[PDB]
């Protein structure tokens, strides 16, 4: 590669990441939390504990 | 796929014979990884002295 401090956009160090999903027979296991809401009290309500 | 360890210890003074006694064994710990164990070993550490 040829990185040069006056090299405009095209030239310029790229960093890449690529992440791959994979779902094979192995239990599910990367993947982020839910929100957890305020609990209430003493109210006719509906719940996902 | 899961492999699950329940464990339970308990002070005895009967030297060989199982006790005529009563106690569950709790959950311990449960792992989620998949393997096709058919056979078990056990490790010892001889005093090598
Ligand atoms: C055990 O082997 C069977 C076929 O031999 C396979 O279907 C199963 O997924 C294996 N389980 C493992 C590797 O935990």
């Amino acid at each position: 590669y040829g990185f040069q401090p006056t090299n405009g956009v095209g030239y310029q160090p790229y960093r890449v990441v690529v992440l791959s999903f994979e779902l094979l027979h192995a239990p599910a296991t990367v993947c982020g939390p839910k929100k957890s809401t305020n609990l209430v009290k003493n109210k006719c309500v509906n719940f996902n504990f | 796929g899961y492999f699950k360890i329940y464990s339970k210890h308990t002070p005895i003074n009967l030297v060989r014979d199982l006790p005529q006694g009563f106690s569950a064994l709790e959950p311990l710990v449960d792992l989620p990884i998949g393997i096709n164990i058919t056979r078990f070993q056990t490790l010892l550490a001889l005093h090598r002295s």
